């Protein structure tokens, strides 16, 4: 099989900028190469075929070039619609093979996270479990940290953190952090706190609640 | 021929000599040849959906071929001018070809860095299909012939062909020819490949324009003796009463004169004008263009049957597909604007063949009688008729030179329609490929097809000399003929010259009819 | 990013079992042109080409898959099918059907894709818990609520919100596996003047176990 | 850095429209020598050569542009013109006309350049706000004032100051796009003994919208 | 097209120093190369043509050399007039192509910024907006930081910072920082402060005003 390798695994870019992606083949493809675009949670779409021919309806901003082993895809001025992962595909010989893909995150200004803490529900406590959650919504850049403290002391075990994909509109990120304990352990303490540490400040955004307040 | 490594396999012959009756145009150019389809034959077809009129099925080959079916691969402006200015006609007689000083290089793209070097041993093999067992491609006005300008280096075209197809798919009868199934001759450096050909009695291309014309051909001074139908009805006091009377055609009568021969045939074309204005606004590029159709796919009728491109005083017009059109050096591939092309004009014929845009004549429709007016109708398509006579499309320096007459049960007057010389057995197709170079194989055996070869291409020069015959002028015409000249007035660039950045360029298309012979 | 074509099939399949998917095409006829292909994407990211069926009905398959793949077609229905036998865990992926502008080029139209998970692991429905404010202050202008969807297995659940406000901000957090089970969450922000006042409910659907649980907030 | 030649033309053009610019030359005749060229610079920085017209009237164009560019001349006026059709946003740039010492070398004389923006985005005039000291202390030796020019679109505004002092220090801050609109500012420092005492006014001109707004400080 | 690549994208230099810029061509230009100088807000000017010939009126300090693919421009002793960006251009073949350019900033001693804060105008407040500005004038080096604090707490959103080009005379830099909020939010606080952090000190230059002082 012919192996295709794509250059940058990921790029971040904003509307208006020019981006270039590269794809090289293990053997001479003879311009039988196509480029596809894939949005998150979406299927791929055909941008270019024959290395340089634009598919119908594709905007002129997209262009492709290359020959032999190396090909390139260029986007003159990025548009919001442009966020997606791009794959190159060779159809010189079977089996057809795809490149690893390049993720283009288009989306911005720094934004501090809106933080919210949530105690365990009665339904979960009934089943013997106890999960405390903290949502850190609409922030940028992506890198963020959450510290869980039970009665002032950190807790490292029982944590699940999930970041969302970059927002297609405002280009911010959100993160959900859940600390799971048993109902027994949970009822052994009062104050539950999550501290969000982000670039937008020196002092962490801190939220908490006391288990005997109800 | 054969020899060593530090030995030029051939010298550079690029002269042109006139002998009064013959004239030999020798010519050599440097070329280059890559390895196509990465060494394999690939099946190829139309794009599933694509309009039916555009389907096809065939193959592309790792083989590249050679071609010089363009007059300017042999004539140099000046030269051509000599010819074209003092000869009632001319034709090709024989030729001689030779490839030599072949050299095989091998590029090495190690990381961010390529490095070309000599692969001395490896070879390039050539072979001429002298038995015409291969789909004759040349003659199809393709582009990849020789550079008009010597100094220009060029790339060799890749051979591909087409068989039968039922839409985008193959049909059994369709054949698949394999180029290795021939006995290629293999050249290594110090090796050359020569071969020679001889043309077959063909007619001298008529390189003259007519002074008389079919209609105006008899002598003014004398009236004929044959009579024609002058009038039908006649004055009867107030009213006319039918009474046919005849007259004897004279000079004043001319239009009515009796004759002996008919204009060439025709196939009506739409008229468009060089003047944007006039032209109806819309898309009748395809819808309105004259065409024909086989097996349900309408194809275009380009280079329509040879017929004059415009009546007197209308150099501004032309057929939609009745003329040859070349690009001005540089002109891009598609939908380029009128200013980027050079359109050929065939007024010179007017005298014998019909005008492309206007009907042949007009035949009568009904049979008249007292209670029935005389009908009539114009004819837009007239197939050959006895007594018809005509002229074939002129040639043009940068035009086709010849074309293979298809092997069929029947042909009718084979002057190729795109113009040129119609040959039964034309100059055989010459092919060339680079014997593959298996790059490093694995220690343990595998019966799979080899797929990893050494990256490499070839180069070296090629030479073609051809002997043409001539028919010299000979008219008692007193007053000066027309000749082809170059403009006197100053210009920023000489015609048929390299610009400031050394880019040779042909300013205009140059025809062949200048000298004037009577009809 | 964008396209047309629709795939259908079971979300869950047991290992040694066979996977069968159907692709229904609209706006075009399976005969008369184009080859219809099947491609799959493992959860990591890569795309892999499985094989195709021509308008004429001829098929070609990827050599890796060839022994256990079969592609067929039903012209009447305008559908083409994929059958993959002896499924393994590695087979878990999103399967797409796509059209191939044929002759010179490739895949012009793609389907939405269907996620297929191969597990015996046992199919487990999620436990859905409402996330309502825990603090000693009444909300300001707007309020954020959520729903934790915990301990389910075959991937893919869908959280749908229902609120009073005709304007809201929703965040669906990507599911992550821990100890062999999936957990995910979703949040919604609405005007404070519309929640305790007007009911907000999250509806969680897990097709793999034929479950759907609605949790009203508060 | 320095030169001569002047370009003129519209600052704003709608997309599919055609751009027409004129270059008027002084101190030299368009005929008799030299080729007159057109070059453009995108806001990022690069220079791109569009094409030229010779003294003889012959023209050559960049292949990229060739299909939609036309260069003409009016000897009587001593002006040469540029026409670019089917303009796109990419066409936004500063256009320069230049003379080419010809034969061996190139561009001896250049024009000032004219900025042309291609937008439908809608042309929007700026909101000009006066920047006067905000504090609880009277100024020392000199005082700094300013003017914020906010939310306008087609680039290029000109802030001109008018003060009592015949000596001042002015700073024009480069315009920057945020959310599809431009914002820029300018500051002036004058002797404290001349401001509250003698009027200072900023005049902001935005040719694209045929506007000019003067804001007196304080 | 022949592609020209210019070496240093940017250089900083002071009057009197010697600077060298390089330009290389994708293919042999044969000394048909010219050098141009362009000042900010100004059009380019021809320094050298034919790779080594000085244009009339150009000072002897400028010189060019090179052959084949690589060419160089040298300025023996920089002059104040010299600040500008320099481009190389090839006229071997059409189309003529230019290099990316090298920015030469000529202009110096460290200088702390003169800082000024400005409250929203009545005109803007009338329209519902509220922009607070801070000018940081005549400083060096270029790198500087502005922190906006509303009632003591930092504010990261709604900020536009614009630096000027290096001053052609004193060689310093200036920067304008605007914090835009809505009039509603603005009237929710009293003290507005901008802290300028620069090399010239450990403690930031701080300016502020209280919204109820008028």
């Amino acid at each position: 099989d012919i192996q295709m390798t794509q250059s940058s695994s990921s790029f971040s870019v904003s509307l208006g900028d020019r981006v270039t992606i590269t794809c090289k083949a293990s053997e001479d493809i003879h311009n039988r190469l196509a480029w596809y675009k894939q949005k998150p949670g979406n299927a791929p779409r055909l941008l270019i075929s024959g290395a340089t021919s634009l598919e119908t309806g594709v905007p002129s901003r997209f262009s492709g070039s290359g020959s032999g082993k190396d090909y390139t895809l260029s986007i003159t001025s990025l548009q919001n619609e442009d966020v997606a992962t791009y794959y190159c595909q060779q159809y010189w010989i079977g089996p057809f093979t795809f490149g690893s893909g390049t993720n283009l995150e288009i989306k911005r200004a720094d934004a501090a996270p809106t933080v919210s803490i949530f105690p365990p529900s009665s339904e979960q406590l009934t089943s013997g479990g106890a999960s405390v959650v903290c949502f850190l919504n609409n922030f940028y850049p992506k890198d963020i940290n959450v510290k869980w403290k039970i009665d002032g002391s950190e807790r490292q075990n029982g944590v699940l953190n999930s970041w969302t994909d970059q927002d297609s509109k405002d280009s911010t990120y959100s993160m959900s952090s859940t600390l799971t304990l048993t109902k027994d352990e949970y009822e052994r303490h009062n104050s539950y706190t999550c501290e969000a540490t982000h670039k937008t400040s020196t002092s962490p955004i801190v939220k908490s609640f006391n288990r005997n307040e109800c | 021929g054969a020899d060593g490594v530090g030995n030029s396999s051939g010298n550079w012959h690029c002269d042109s000599t006139w002998m009064g009756d013959r004239v030999i145009t020798t010519s050599t150019r440097t070329w280059a040849l890559p390895t196509y389809n990465n060494h394999l034959y690939k099946q190829i077809s139309s794009q599933s959906g694509a309009s039916n009129d555009n389907h096809y099925f065939g193959y592309s080959t790792p083989w590249g071929y050679f071609d010089f079916n363009r007059f300017h691969c042999h004539f140099s402006p000046r030269d051509w001018q000599r010819l074209i200015n003092n000869n009632w006609g001319f034709r090709p007689k024989r030729l001689n070809f030779k490839l030599f000083n072949i050299q095989v290089k091998e590029v090495t793209q190690n990381d961010g860095t390529t490095t070309i070097a000599n692969n001395l041993t490896s070879t390039v093999q050539v072979f001429t299909d002298s038995e015409y067992q291969l789909p004759y491609v040349l003659g199809s006005a393709h582009q990849g012939c020789l550079p008009p300008f010597p100094a220009d280096v060029f790339m060799v075209p890749q051979y591909g062909y087409l068989t039968l197809n039922n839409g985008s798919q193959a049909v059994g009868r369709s054949s698949f020819y394999c180029l290795e199934y021939f006995p290629s001759q293999m050249l290594r450096t110090g090796n050359n490949f020569t071969f020679s050909y001889t043309f077959e009695d063909v007619p001298f291309h008529s390189s003259y324009a007519h002074s008389q014309s079919l209609d105006r051909l008899m002598n003014p001074l004398i009236d004929q003796y044959l009579y024609y139908l002058s009038r039908t009805n006649t004055p009867s006091g107030t009213t006319t009463q039918s009474r046919l009377q005849f007259s004897q055609a004279g000079a004043s009568d001319i239009r009515d004169q009796s004759r002996n021969w008919l204009p060439g045939p025709c196939y009506r074309q739409q008229r468009v004008s060089k003047t944007s204005a006039d032209n109806n606004n819309s898309e009748y590029s395809w819808t309105g263009a004259t065409k024909y159709h086989l097996n349900g796919r309408d194809s275009l009728v380009n280079p329509g049957p040879a017929m004059a491109s415009h009546k007197d005083d209308e150099e501004k017009f032309f057929p939609q597909s009745g003329v040859l059109i070349f690009g001005k050096q540089g002109s891009e591939k598609t939908n380029v604007d009128i200013e980027k092309v050079m359109i050929t004009d065939e007024e010179e014929i007017r005298t014998t063949n019909p005008v492309a845009t206007e009907q042949y004549g007009s035949v009568s429709t009904n049979l008249q009688r007292g209670n029935r007016q005389a009908a009539t109708a114009d004819v837009n398509t007239q197939g050959v008729l006895p007594g018809m006579v005509w002229q074939d499309r002129d040639v043009y320096l940068q035009g086709p030179i010849w074309a293979k007459i298809p092997h069929t049960d029947g042909h009718f007057h084979p002057s190729p329609l795109m113009g040129g010389f119609g040959l039964k057995h034309p100059p055989p197709q010459i092919l060339i490929k680079n014997t593959p170079v298996p790059a490093n194989p694995s220690t343990t055996f595998s019966a799979a097809k080899f797929a990893s070869f050494i990256t490499q291409y070839s180069t070296g020069q090629v030479s073609v000399e051809i002997e043409w015959e001539l028919q010299k002028e000979n008219s008692k015409r007193w007053n000066p003929e027309i000749q082809y000249t170059s403009n006197y007035n100053k210009s920023v660039n000489v015609d048929f010259t390299v610009d400031t950045n050394g880019v040779y360029s042909e300013p205009r298309p140059i025809g062949t009819r200048y000298l004037t012979r009577n009809l | 990013s964008d396209v047309q074509l629709q795939e259908s099939g079971p979300d869950l399949v047991k290992p040694s079992q066979s996977l069968s998917l159907t692709c229904t095409v609209t706006g075009y006829s399976i005969t008369s042109g184009y080859t219809w292909h099947w491609i799959r994407q493992f959860p990591g990211n890569k795309q892999e080409w499985m094989g195709y069926i021509h308008f004429s009905g001829y098929t070609n398959y990827n050599p890796s898959l060839k022994s256990r793949v079969s592609i067929t077609r039903d012209t009447s229905k305008n559908q083409f099918f994929l059958h993959l036998n002896s499924v393994t865990t590695e087979d878990t992926a999103t399967y797409y059907c796509a059209r191939g502008d044929y002759g010179y080029e490739w895949f012009t139209y793609w389907g939405q894709g269907t996620l297929v998970t191969v597990s015996a692991a046992k199919t487990t429905p999620p436990s859905v818990y409402p996330l309502a404010p825990g603090c000693g202050d009444t909300t300001g202008s707007s309020v954020t609520l959520g729903c934790l969807v915990k301990g389910y297995f075959p991937e893919s659940v869908t959280v749908t919100w229902n609120s009073g406000s005709l304007s809201s901000s929703v965040h669906t957090f990507p599911a992550l596996l821990q100890s062999g089970l999936y957990t995910m969450s979703s949040s919604v922000t609405v005007p404070s003047s519309t929640w305790p006042s007007q009911t907000v409910t999250c509806s969680v659907a897990h097709p793999a176990s034929s479950t759907t649980v609605d949790k009203k907030l508060e």
